RNA sequence: UGAAAUUUUAGUACCUGUGAAGAUGCAGGUUACCCGCGACAGGACGGAAAGACCCCAUGGAGCUUUACUGUAGUUUGAUAU
RNA sequence: GGUGUAGUGGUAGGAGAGCGUUCUAAGGGCGUUGAAGGUCGAUCGUGAGGACGGCUGGAGCGCUUAGAAGUGAGAAUGCCG
RNA sequence: GGUAGCGGAGAAAUUCCAAACGAACUUGGAGAUAGCUGGUUCUCUCCGAAAUAGCUUUAGGGCUAGCCUCGGAAUUGAGAA
RNA sequence: GUAGCGGCGAGCGAAACGGGAAGAGCCCAAACCAACAAGCUUGUUGGGGUUGUAGGACUCCGAUAUGGUAGUCUGUUAGUAUAGUUGAAGGAUUUGGAAAAUUCCGCUAAAGAGGGUGAAAGCCCCGUAGACGAAAUGCUGACAACACCUAGGAGGAUCCUGAGUACGGCGGAACACGAGAAAUUCCGUCGGAAUCCGCGGGGACCAUCCCGCAAGGCUAAAUACUCCCUAGUGACCGAUAGUGAACCAGUACCGUGAGGGAAAGGUGAAAAGCACCCCGGAAGGGGAGUGAAAUAGAUCCUGAAACCGUGUGCCUACAACAAGUCAAAGCUCGUUAAUGAGUGAUGGCGUGCCUUUUGUAGAAUGAACCGGCGAGUUACGAUUGCAUGCGAGGUUAAGUCGAAGAGACGGAGCCGCAGCGAAAGCGAGUCUGAAUAGGGCGAAUGAGUAUGUAGUCGUAGACCCGAAACCAUGUGAUCUA
């Protein structure tokens, strides 16, 4: 979710990690992960959206 | 769908043909042009309606008739959309217009006769044919020219 | 660019319900004493553009 | 000491015939051991120059005139100064 | 997949299906225990073409799926060497 | 030292104007235009012409039709022998 | 690509409305007032005033405020640009000349961007994330200061409101509009107004109506462009490519001059660039050395083909040969081990490739050979096929936010759902017609639309190369007249 700076701050560096905020999420992103890893309010905020 | 695993719909894509790549493909050479002439030639070909010199069609024919500057075209709606509606409803321009039934009115919305009313409405709109009208008359309805 | 039209044609011809275009007839300008009244009678009525020459010209009318 | 034009690859004969109708190369026959050197110029429709002759292109250019259309100049009138 | 019958010369040209080249993405790999490139070989496929060895070489390169093209030369009295 | 290309100069030859002057040279418009000539690069499979009519400042060009190819619709099956 | 313009040809081609980006409005001239000066007006100065629901002067009243600015090398302040500082974490084992590679255990990460290091490094180096930093000089923003603008109401008796102007004739030109029925705008020439009961415009012109107030000036933002500077990016080039120019390139060279205009990158990790010896006058070699490698020795990575030469397994001096292919003895050799390989006496058949042609082995054209380079592309539109989404609906454009992304918003607009008619107009009909007739085009009898992709077309150089030429600037009388 947005505002989570400390999260993204710490997984961005991961080689295997892809950080995005639920806002800003695209199709791209979802096919290239294997597995996607979203917080319980990212999910709302993206139900939200669609 | 993975990244490694992509795969178009059958017959969504095809293949572009280059032409004057080798005989065997069957544009080498000529690339399809054929041999010489005015329609071989780079650029070549003559303008769209051309006739080599014999008189063109539009030449032969004449001019006809002319545009009225006051001319007015009215967006038409029949009977068959307007049984979309509800009994006793008003039926508005606006109404239409966010219905999505008539994005552009022109000069106003006008009433036609094709299909059957099956409801009573109260209709408002800048014309009504007189058979339109009628049906809508018989179907318990009311006409409004706006 | 955007495909022009051809603003000859436009002032000649008139696009159908079917997509024909409908269009008028050759001589009927002058020299009616050189025709039979049954000529001058039939040619008043309007024509269709032949499929040949549609096949010719329907890109110049394409947005007409 | 050391070029050049040319050059599809060539183990590159003659006669008669054939063939896009004038063949070293195709047919029949004849002649001819292999490689050169000095000479000649019949042929390779030899080389050189996308024929200048001829015709064509709704090509070009220079020129002519009572070709067409313009026009610099020259002249005549009105008008302003 | 099997059987049967029929068919499969071809210029202009239409249609279809493929080979190979460079690059991008993803996945999965290979490389100083020798990559690409070069060279030789008596190798495989119906074709464009694909492997595998020996030698040379000395640091990058395949494969699968998809994508994009400065994507294939033997001729232009083509240009450069 | 002077005369400069819509030009100069010419005891006059279209003669000279920096080794090609019926209009210098250089750059630009500019990749002028070329119904004309040449060239146009991998493979296999299916099918496969035309060199005709009509009209054309048209005749070695072009347009419609005829002949080829690919897809589709439909029929009281209309084609061929 | 509509309305229109157009040898009504080829083509040219709007504007308003609507949706957005950005937004800001102000000064004079004149009337009139005060002063000044000369010669009751007439010039200078200051005030005054600035306009169309007419304004202003002028006359009455009342307020001496209220707000604003597109000003200032005026400071004060902040930020920023131009140097910088700091910045985590690895050792072993195998191959190796060299480890970053391999293998085993670790560690760091707000830093796994990138570059370099003896091969491919998150942890070796420069860096990066992050934190911090400016004496001096610019730039920006704020704050203040100074400065400059900033009045309401009521009356019209009278005065002012841009003159050789507007406008007209003639001749041109600009408006998409080529004189056309032609408004509107401008130029030259001539003629030549009104002024608030006034004037201009609403595409000849007139009347009515509506809208506006010319002949004076200034004005930021949205917009166009990049020689340069800083930081980056690229399904952009990689030495015949990419700038002409990766290299002392606008150089060499060419030309009187304008001007034209090249070629040319790579030793190795490190010069450790071969001490010494030998042949030779040297050049150049052979040893000896350096090096992992010298067939990496400076013409230096790799090192193809043409071309040239050395060695030889087979064949060749009675043969007429598009040079091969088919058949084949002999000889030689033994491979991706395949009913093998090289050569080949001898015999059969057999006139190259390309282009262009009715027809070419052609004595028609092109190629000396080898290598490289060298020709249907892209953008915007049209149309068709195929594919996907939605479906009587389909869809957004510009623009805002966002990583130069996706995406979200944005429905203005476009296509389709109704046609017929020249048009008024009518409408599942409509037009022609006197017609309930006939007939035409339509409906009955419905699929479209957005996007992707491919075929073809249009506008562009439009598949590539090629004129003789035309036009516009320049440079040339050092030859020659
Ligand atoms: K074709
Ligand atoms: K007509
Ligand atoms: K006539
Ligand atoms: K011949
Ligand atoms: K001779
Ligand atoms: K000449
Ligand atoms: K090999
Ligand atoms: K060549
Ligand atoms: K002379
Ligand atoms: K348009
Ligand atoms: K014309
Ligand atoms: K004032
Ligand atoms: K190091
Ligand atoms: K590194
Ligand atoms: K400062
Ligand atoms: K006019
Ligand atoms: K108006
Ligand atoms: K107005
Ligand atoms: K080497
Ligand atoms: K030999
Ligand atoms: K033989
Ligand atoms: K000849
Ligand atoms: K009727
Ligand atoms: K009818
Ligand atoms: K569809
Ligand atoms: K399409
Ligand atoms: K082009
Ligand atoms: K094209
Ligand atoms: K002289
Ligand atoms: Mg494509
Ligand atoms: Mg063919
Ligand atoms: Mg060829
Ligand atoms: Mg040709
Ligand atoms: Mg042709
Ligand atoms: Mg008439
Ligand atoms: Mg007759
Ligand atoms: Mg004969
Ligand atoms: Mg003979
Ligand atoms: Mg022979
Ligand atoms: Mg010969
Ligand atoms: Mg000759
Ligand atoms: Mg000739
Ligand atoms: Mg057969
Ligand atoms: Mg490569
Ligand atoms: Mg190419
Ligand atoms: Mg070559
Ligand atoms: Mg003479
Ligand atoms: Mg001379
Ligand atoms: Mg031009
Ligand atoms: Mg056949
Ligand atoms: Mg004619
Ligand atoms: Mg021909
Ligand atoms: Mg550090
Ligand atoms: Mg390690
Ligand atoms: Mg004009
Ligand atoms: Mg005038
Ligand atoms: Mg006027
Ligand atoms: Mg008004
Ligand atoms: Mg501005
Ligand atoms: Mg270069
Ligand atoms: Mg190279
Ligand atoms: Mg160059
Ligand atoms: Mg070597
Ligand atoms: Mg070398
Ligand atoms: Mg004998
Ligand atoms: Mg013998
Ligand atoms: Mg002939
Ligand atoms: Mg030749
Ligand atoms: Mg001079
Ligand atoms: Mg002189």
């Amino acid at each position: 979710e947005n505002g989570n700076d400390f999260a993204a701050l710490s997984a961005r560096n991961l080689p295997n990690v892809s950080v995005v905020t639920s806002d800003n999420v695209s199709v791209l992103d979802v096919v290239s992960a294997n597995k996607v890893l979203a917080t319980q309010t990212a999910l709302t905020q993206i139900e939200e959206v669609l | 769908m993975k990244l490694h695993e992509l795969k178009p719909a059958e017959g969504s894509r095809q293949v572009r043909n280059r032409v004057g790549r080798g005989t065997s493909s069957g544009n080498g050479k000529t690339a399809g042009r054929g041999q010489k002439g005015q329609k071989a030639r780079s650029g070549g070909g003559v303008r769209l309606g051309f006739e080599g010199g014999q008189t063109p069609l539009f030449r032969r024919l004449p001019k006809r008739g002319f545009t009225n500057i006051n001319r007015k075209d009215y967006a038409v709606v029949n009977l068959d959309t307007l049984n979309r509606f509800e009994d006793g409803t008003e039926v508005t321009p606006v109404v239409l217009k966010e219905a999505g039934i008539v994005k552009n009115e022109k000069a106003g919305i006008k009433v036609l006769a094709d299909g059957e009313l099956t409801k009573k409405l109260t209709v408002k709109a800048a014309k009504f044919s007189k058979s339109a009208q009628e049906a809508i008359e018989a179907a318990g309805g009311s006409i409004e020219v706006i | 660019p955007k495909q022009k039209t051809h603003r000859g044609l436009a002032k000649r011809v008139k696009r159908t319900g079917g997509g024909g275009l409908k269009r008028g007839r050759a001589f009927t300008s002058h020299r009616f004493h050189g025709k039979t009244k049954k000529q001058r009678r039939q040619l008043r009525k309007a024509s269709m553009v032949a499929k040949g020459d549609y096949k010719r010209i329907r890109q110049q009318l394409a947005r007409m």
